[PDB]
């Protein structure tokens, strides 16, 4: 009655170790068939472990692994057992290779956002402490991933060791770890309380935002917008925005791009007095920057960046920039231009549009590229 | 130590419970509690004595904190051992159950005591001689013990931390450090850990700045010399080139590029070559390949070039079967595209230019044709040939020349490349409706007229060639009916002035009594006569002894009366007196027979003049 229904399932477990790359896989993605012929018991006592333990394939089958045990808390016996996923994907999290890491980094964010809150305290904190205390980088860089599921939960002594924990990281001597450190800031961040998000979160990011490699400056300044959004106006115009100013002229066309993109978001945070004094200027400088992918962006957004504003400021300084920006030489800059021109006939006013809106308006109207046509004609 | 002083040790009785609680009680000192037990004399063998576990837990109660404990335990042992040594002791007493708890302990109070003197992680690797252990260093017994003190000091000084293939390498310079790696990989207990390593000294070369450049060297590429493709370090090479080309994008260079930083493309094309036939590095290779011809391409290099570089020149007669034949000929269909005649390099032109003339590409073609394998690049070779002929216009006999037809000799007509030179002559005809050629215009190019008359008459007599012989010597007839020949002329182009015996059995005398009659049936001014030739070559005398001879023979017998009679004829016209005509013909007959054709030659002598 069972001996020769699960006579294949034996077969599949003995192909596990397979010389043939391709039944190993099969195997793999049969791990829930296997499973359940052995019971929750045993595939927490044999399966587990053996997979724990024989680590040493190809990285289709560790990616694969990863993959499956994303997905495998029933198998186990349920939340109750979710935990007993991790120390795998843990050893998974400290490959080399990107992909197989970085998927065992998103099942471990699932299996820990499916456990328990005792369970996390129990176990996800001490795995993401011993990540990001372990001696090989890709360890550390993936730990930077997973302090968002454990910090909630956990105790106030162990949140205190957390946000140590990734200062600490910030700091590494290795720039990988640093700019996994950047690039999953904004997201833990999310989780932190407001006394310490004004000032362990802030020295995190300033530490950043000085570091000594170009790729790590340019992540830390890639989460001003987030950071922003989870701050007081206070706190967002004392720590971000002077980041935005002094990186919206860096030498570097990528980081004036993404200081760009924030901008407009960051107004809101900031409020009008800081958004004229400090925004505008940035702002007016992007819109004539030297390289056409950051005139683009700013180009993008001259209408949402003037609604907020007042007419005699948007009069002043943007015009003046859309003006040269009509002629500019770019038709990408042009059609982006375009594209969102028209929506300034009611931010200014009849008036003022009369006198500085109508000319660009035809000009626009009378454009050698299809494109530039379009994208005002179709906005009417 | 002296004698007798051991035995009096025998007598000296230890302490004992009592004598700790009273000390307790009075507060002695843990130090003195230390001398007074017998752990003065155990050394290295301190933790193993079972009284050591009595004196920590002594010291224990006295302290307040396990810390302030640790920390007087750790100034009576700091003032009595080495820091290699304790860290030694404290590492061996790790490892065992009854004394982990207060090693762990003495350990840390040590980590806390080394930071508080902020000695670096760096000054700690100095003390525990992680500098000598060179090859070994992966087995040293306190290099455990530096990893836990470099975690505690990256835990406390954030903005100084460091690592162990930093401190590796700025102790064993970069070239330590990788043959350090590449002796603990071979030995199966330190493997994983080596690997672990390697991957931590790529990081640290792209954290220090360094370029593929630098790292090719690094890596030890320049060691492997024409053979690097098939190192190991290779991969090292290319996987450090993407994680640099993330980290720069703007200055992203490919693989090949840096390559020819460090090969140019006499030595570095011959590499990629043998590697494509090498299976394990052919698909390395065939990408380097290819981005190689774009870079070409680019450059705009020729084709000639390019097909140096690929060894083409050295193929030879295995030309054809050259793998690298095909990418060369489509690099140069790429390089041609949209390039005009005269700046275009085309494949023939390439051929000829390296010394391989058109009789050889053609043989090789008809070779290769015959294998399956090889039978499409033969014929795409065969394409380029008549391509090049017909692009600078090349006529039939032209294309003859450049197959060396000349050359064959009698065999020319069942010569492979005949075929070739008949494909072309239909190709050409086809083309230029009024200016066609014929197949005897390349062989009279290539053969004079005895020659080529007599080649055409062997071949006659070949059932395989006999009917396009008998054609070609019609075309050679009307070939040389088109060039005005006068028959007097050809006779003697034809040699025929060698001998008038058996003249009237000459196959080469009929081709030329063919084109005579030909000539003499397109209304001559003056129709040629037979018999002014043979006299013009021969004279009178050996002419009329020849017909005389001839005349007996039943096979000759009628033609040679006929030219009897016309030579009689020819001598009453040219006013010959009979004793000259008697003078003559009785050199080749009796007295009656000469007295009868004389009679006959004054006959019509007569009826001419009289």
């Amino acid at each position: 009655m069972i001996d020769e229904p699960l006579y294949p399932i034996a077969v599949l477990i003995d192909e596990l170790k397979n010389d043939d790359i391709q039944l190993r896989l099969n195997s793999i993605r049969r791990l829930s068939t296997i499973a359940r012929a052995l019971g929750e018991e045993r595939t927490r006592k044999e399966l587990i472990p053996f997979l724990s333990e024989n680590n040493d394939d190809d990285d289709e089958v560790l990616l694969a692994m990863a993959e499956e045990l994303g997905v495998f808390i029933p198998y186990v016996g349920g939340v109750e057992y979710a935990h007993v996923l991790l120390p795998p994907l843990e050893t998974l999290s400290t490959v080399e290779e990107t992909c197989v890491r970085e998927k065992a980094v998103e099942s471990l964010c699932r299996v820990g956002s499916q456990m328990r809150e005792s369970d996390l305290v129990d176990h996800f904190i001490s795995l993401v402490k011993r990540l990001a205390a372990g001696e090989w980088f890709t360890a550390r860089v993936s730990a930077c991933g997973v302090f968002h599921i454990a910090y909630p939960s956990a105790p106030d002594m162990l949140k205190t060791e957390l946000r140590s924990l990734y200062t600490q990281l910030c700091q590494d001597d290795m720039p990988m770890v640093r700019r996994a450190a950047a690039t999953n800031l904004g997201k833990f961040a999310a989780t932190v309380e407001s006394a310490h998000l004004k000032t362990d979160v802030m020295s995190m990011f300033e530490d950043l935002t000085q570091d000594d490699q170009d790729s790590v400056r340019l992540l830390a300044v890639e989460g001003c917008a987030a950071l922003g959004k989870l701050l007081e106006p206070q706190d967002c115009v004392q720590h971000i925005l002077p980041v935005i100013v002094n990186f919206s002229q860096d030498k570097s066309w990528r980081v004036r791009y993404m200081v760009a993109n924030q901008l407009y978001e960051l107004c809101e945070a900031v409020g009008p007095e800081p958004t004229r004094t400090e925004l505008v200027p940035a702002y007016v400088r992007l819109l004539r920057d030297n390289e056409a992918e950051v005139r683009i962006a700013a180009a993008g957004k001259v209408t949402k960046f003037c609604r907020i504003l007042n007419p005699e400021i948007a009069i002043q300084h943007i015009l003046p920039c859309v003006k040269e920006l009509s002629s500019d030489s770019s038709q990408h800059v042009r059609s982006a231009l375009a594209s969102v021109i028209m929506g300034m006939a009611p931010v200014l006013g009849k008036d003022a549009t009369i006198e500085h809106l109508l000319p660009i308006f035809l000009s626009l109207l009378k454009d050698e590229f299809p494109d530039v046509r379009l994208n005002i004609i179709s906005k009417l | 130590v002296p004698g007798f002083e051991k035995l009096a040790n025998l007598l000296k009785p230890k302490p004992g419970l009592k004598k700790l609680l009273k000390w307790a009680d009075a507060k002695k000192p843990p130090e003195t509690v230390f001398t007074r037990l017998r752990l003065d004399k155990t050394g290295t063998q301190l933790f193993d004595n079972t009284d050591f576990p009595v004196w920590a837990a002594y010291t224990r109660s006295v302290a307040q904190t396990d810390s302030e404990a640790s920390a007087v335990m750790l100034k009576t042992l700091v003032s009595r051992y080495s820091d290699e040594v304790l860290s030694g002791m404290i590492a061996a007493a790790k490892k065992s159950s009854k004394t982990e708890s207060i090693a762990t302990k003495l350990e840390t109070e040590q980590m806390r005591t080394w930071l508080a003197a902020k000695k670096t992680p760096d000054d700690m690797f100095l003390v525990f001689k992680l500098n000598k252990a060179g090859d070994d260093i992966l087995s040293s017994p306190l290099l455990s013990a530096w990893t836990n003190y470099m975690k505690l000091s990256n835990k406390e000084n954030p903005k100084a931390q460091t690592t162990l293939i930093a401190t590796m390498t700025k102790h064993y310079g970069d070239s330590g450090v990788s043959q350090i790696l590449a002796a603990a990989r071979k030995s199966p207990a330190t493997q994983s850990t080596a690997k672990r390593l390697e991957a931590e000294q790529v990081q640290l070369w792209l954290k220090k700045g360094r370029t593929p450049d630098d790292t090719f060297t690094l890596l030890s590429l320049d060691r492997a010399g024409d053979d690097l493709l098939a190192s190991p370090q290779f991969n090292t090479w290319m996987k450090y080139i993407n994680y640099y080309n993330k980290e720069n994008p703007d200055e992203k260079t490919t693989v090949l590029a840096k390559l020819m930083t460090h090969f140019d493309d006499e030595e570095l094309t011959p590499i990629l070559v043998v590697a494509r036939k090498v299976p394990s590095t052919e698909s390395t290779a065939a990408k380097l390949q290819a981005e190689q011809f774009k870079n070409w391409l680019s450059a705009d290099k020729s084709p000639e070039e390019a097909f140096t570089l690929l060894q083409l020149d050295k193929a030879g007669d295995d030309l054809l079967t050259n793998p690298q034949l095909t990418n060369w000929l489509k690099y140069t269909e790429n390089f041609n595209l949209n390039k005009e005649i005269n700046e275009q390099v085309t494949a023939i032109q390439v051929f000829r230019a390296q010394y391989v003339d058109d009789s050889r590409i053609a043989n090789m073609v008809i070779a290769a044709e015959k294998v399956p394998n090889t039978q499409a690049i033969a014929k795409r070779v065969e394409d380029e040939l008549f391509k090049g002929w017909t692009v600078v216009l090349n006529k039939p006999d032209d294309v003859f020349i450049n197959l060396k037809l000349e050359t064959v000799g009698e065999n020319v007509f069942e010569s492979p490349l005949w075929s070739f030179y008949t494909k072309f002559l239909e190709k050409y005809n086809t083309a230029n409706p009024g200016k066609e050629q014929t197949m005897i215009s390349g062989l009279a190019r290539g053969y004079n007229d005895v020659t080529l008359t007599n080649m055409l008459l062997k071949a006659k007599e070949a059932p395989s060639t006999k009917t396009l012989a008998t054609k070609l010597e019609d075309e050679l007839v009307q070939y040389w009916l088109a060039d005005k020949k006068l028959p007097d002329k050809l006779f003697g182009y034809l040699e025929l002035k060698e001998s008038v015996d058996g003249i009237l059995t000459n196959p080469v005398f009929n081709v030329w009594l063919k084109y005579l009659n030909a000539f003499n049936d397109k209304a001559p001014v003056k129709k040629a006569l037979m018999i002014d030739t043979l006299k013009s070559a021969f004279g009178d005398v050996a002419v009329s002894n020849m017909l005389f001879a001839a005349k007996k023979d039943p096979g000759t017998a009628k033609v040679a009366a006929t030219l009897q009679t016309a030579l009689l004829s020819k001598w009453v016209l040219e006013k010959k007196t009979p004793g000259q005509v008697s003078a003559i013909l009785k050199e080749g007959a009796g007295a009656d027979v000469s007295a009868k054709l004389l009679a006959t030659y004054s006959a019509k002598f007569k009826v001419r003049w009289g």
